[PDB]
């Protein structure tokens, strides 16, 4: 199904402030890819968002209850699986 | 008035990368031409087959001139239809003034020659058909990919078997493989299972006795139901209905490669489907100049959701334009390489 | 419905429309006579025809930020709303 | 009494609910007579046909084995040809074992290539009954034969069936679609445990593909190397499907002509009966009850198994007595009467 | 004996909640007497009348076929018509074909243009019996005649019937009415397998519009080209409707005067009998039971098939007719 190097899906856009929901079932620790150990979304790490043929890159800026949207906290105050990603650049053809 | 190749290539790459939207294909006579085992291609084109029939066989040449009076240069389909019509009339031998049974002998001879010429195996694992088969298995799509073919050979079947690709062509059975028609319309097929339809028949079709039940299997000598439509009073009708029903699916996409749009029934069905469903999209891919396809340009001018790709011309959204030759995707091997790169 | 169709207005606040994306999802291409435009991008424009004249607007927010209050309480798993801000209109 | 047993069987099988399955042995072709002769004789008929067609191996095995059959002979030949210098038993310059293997294989394939007679075949009645039931629990059929007769008749009846092979003249062995089981309910499953007469191996690897009958070469009684697994699977997965049907809630099972002379089948059926007490088996015997000592022992051991024969009727692990269904044509007539 | 299945048919007629219908052949109108003469000539009578009005083609067809019928002759004439240079096959100057077919069509047109007689017609009794039942299951009747006698009979009692066509002198063919099949239960449906002299095609396109009988052109025995993506002259839609009626929950259906001499009808009947296990056909035989070999074969093959004849009765695949008599029996059962 979902290929390796999978983290989540975009659920909110505010121009240059993306919010991502982690779709990993559990064990947010050492998702092995290509025999090398990378960690699930962390403050200093990058992410990649492929759009058809070009890949948008971004950097995580906030993790936890801060990245949760406005009224999602109102609906439930105990759910925190969001990250806030800020776009940086893109890779062309 | 000027179009960019890279934009269309990116659009196609994004389209093929999708999973839920249904996809289909059409494989015409121009696809096997792009693959060559000897110096010549492993299978000739329609014109090559017509020339081979003409020079391989004054009474015989009368039929070709007789049909040319009311029609352009006759092809294999026209000749076969004329032979079928001649056999329909019992005492039809007076038109050719050659007995009343030489028509059957000529039909047997041409059928045997066609079967001998077409019963070829594709050599090597690097054929584009294997690449397409691998691409199908790459992404586990929500809706399977259907394949329509108008050829006579079994290259697609062999390629599918080579890479372990399950499929279902409307025939169930091990020895006789009778035609099951209720399961086609019931359509509760396995999700992973693909489908393959041969619109013009192949060498594995044989007609039974007065029971007339159609079956598929090992080809027999002096028997080949390679007739395009022939006549009746039928699998062809349900196959056309299946194509039309697929074309009505939401956000359905159909891709044509190597097809010159010379037929009339297929063009009418495509036009009706495009008019009925405003969301369908068709990628007309050619490997020549667009001036050769009058029907295709007429349909592209009439319809808005039809896209044409030629060597030096393209019609997009009722607006004919010029490229920024170009569009190397027209060749079948390049399309297979693009699909393989997309899968990888 | 006809092509070049996105959704339906479900809220109005003077100059801040909230629009609902329709059920035919996953597509996200919406081909219109050749080239296809991604639905609900940040910088894209929209058009709302009222009888004879058209109203234009610019998207500002996409996702959970545009959906109203009560819908999130009803279901927090659905974020298919956009926030359109009016700009101008085209006369006769 | 017999009548109560027949009525119970009618009202438990004709009712639509539990899944249905049959086992067909080599005795079924015996019950059909063409031109006053059986279409295909019993195993002993094929054995002495081969005999009248080099007895040294036969008496070599006879020293430790009773009256043999063809499967033992071919397995012994295969075991010989595994060894490189296997001729020390029989002369030198190994050619007899090979030549014997081919001679017997195409001889058997010529003996078995028989066409079914007209519309009076009981297989037609069974197929019509199958088409007469549209229950969600489809009917899967297990056969120990080698011929194409059952599927030939089923195709003549215009009904779908899946046998684990999908494709064309070079159809491969579908493996996964066996155990996702994502198939239409109207479809039925056909499994042949001992193999067919059209399966052919491949030089590149164990492909056991199904298609047009290869010239001379055929695969009979799969007993070759199984270390590789996955490839050359059908035997193991056939027993696996049998075991899965034996388990699960299934209060129905029918036997016809089985001689209870297969160790690999007796053990698995005993294990399934022990594991599944709710399921029931209706094993029959077209002979006197005393000819099947193994069946009597199995009936004594497992109560769920029901054994019926011409001599008497063993019910509930206890021997009974009378005060008709053994005939397979009579069985087809009973099925037609129940359906009608 | 006879009382057994007579009571059985009375009971199944009294069994509601199941659809009912009938099949009308050329025998029922032939057995109807007008002025001590048959109202509609039989197939042999029609062929004799046609011969009364260029027998080379008939002789050529007789070499491989026995004494033919009008349908075979017209099909052969049309088949020669599609072939451009088909005149050389039979003499020369292929213009006699068009005149011959026009004359044959005219002769048939004034042969079948016969008005229905008064209230003594059993068709009126059948219509009254049908209308007297308020069952939700509507009755759809398929016929093989080339006249419109049943249309006149149904219209004489103000009974709602639909023949797939609606409009005016240029009424078109509504195609999807069969598709969604959404009609009130009070209405009834009618289909003509071979058609009458009412349907006529159009020069611009194959529209087979129904309306006032045009002078010269008439549509009969639909076997023309079907390459126009259906809707040209579809008897296939009628066949599909018959298949759908065979695909609904099982019911016992009857027929009147069917000779079982239609291979196309026989094939679909066998397919429906095989698909629906309890489906029963109550086709009778107003002739010798040995004169219907196809019916006997079908009864032997299909156990659910029921065959009754004047001299015998094939029930349960084992061997053991007047339309007015059937109408009288239905009227008696209704009361």
């Amino acid at each position: 199904t979902e290929a390796s190097t999978y983290i989540g899906t975009v659920q909110d856009v505010n121009g240059a402030n993306i919010r991502v929901v982690l779709d990993i079932n559990t064990i947010s620790s050492l998702k092995f890819v290509d025999g090398q150990g990378y960690r699930i979304g962390q403050i200093g790490s990058f992410v990649r968002i492929p759009i058809g043929y070009i890949n948008l890159f971004g950097i995580v800026s906030q993790v936890g209850a801060g990245a949760v949207p406005d009224k999602l906290l109102e609906v439930e105050p105990y759910g925190h699986r969001w990250i806030s990603v800020q776009l940086v650049g893109e890779e062309g053809i | 008035s000027y179009y960019d190749t890279t934009q269309q290539l990116s659009l196609l790459k994004h389209v093929l990368s999708e999973d839920k939207r249904p996809i289909a294909f059409i494989i015409a006579a121009g696809c096997p031409v792009s693959i060559r085992h000897n110096d010549a291609p492993l299978i000739p084109d329609v014109a090559g087959l017509t020339r081979k029939i003409s020079d391989s066989f004054s009474l015989l040449m009368k039929i070709i001139q007789n049909l040319k009076t009311t029609i352009p240069n006759p092809t294999i389909e026209d000749i076969l239809s004329y032979i079928r019509l001649l056999q329909q009339i019992p005492m039809s031998g007076k038109i050719h003034d050659v007995e009343n049974s030489v028509i059957n002998a000529l039909e047997e001879s041409i059928c045997e020659l066609i079967e001998e010429e077409v019963n070829v195996d594709l050599p090597g694992n690097a054929t584009p058909y294997h690449k397409i088969a691998a691409w199908i298995n790459s992404i586990n799509r929500e809706h399977q990919v259907e394949i329509f073919t108008t050829n006579y050979d079994l290259l697609m079947e062999q390629a599918l078997e080579e890479l372990n690709v399950p499929y279902f062509d409307g025939f169930v059975g091990s020895k006789r493989a009778f035609f099951d028609i209720r399961t086609i319309e019931e359509n509760k097929l396995p999700s992973r299972w693909s489908k393959l339809w041969k619109l013009h028949g192949s060498i594995n079709w044989q007609l039974d006795k007065q029971t007339q039940t159609i079956w598929r299997g090992t080809p027999s000598k002096g028997c080949s139901l390679i007739h395009p439509s022939h006549l009746k009073y039928m699998p062809y009708l349900v196959m056309m209905d299946q194509l039309k029903l697929f074309l009505n699916q939401p956000s359905a996409i159909l891709i044509t490669c190597g097809y010159s749009y010379k037929d009339q029934h297929i063009n009418e069905v495509l036009s009706q489907g495009l008019q009925t469903n405003p969301n369908a999209l068709i990628y007309g891919l050619q490997y020549d100049v667009l001036e050769n396809y009058q029907e295709a340009k007429d349909m592209a001018l009439k319809r808005s959701n039809l896209i044409l790709l030629a060597k030096d011309r393209a019609i997009i959204g009722k607006k004919e334009g010029e490229w920024k030759l170009f569009f190397k995707l027209g060749d079948f091997q390049h399309l297979a390489s693009f699909l393989e790169e997309i899968s990888q």
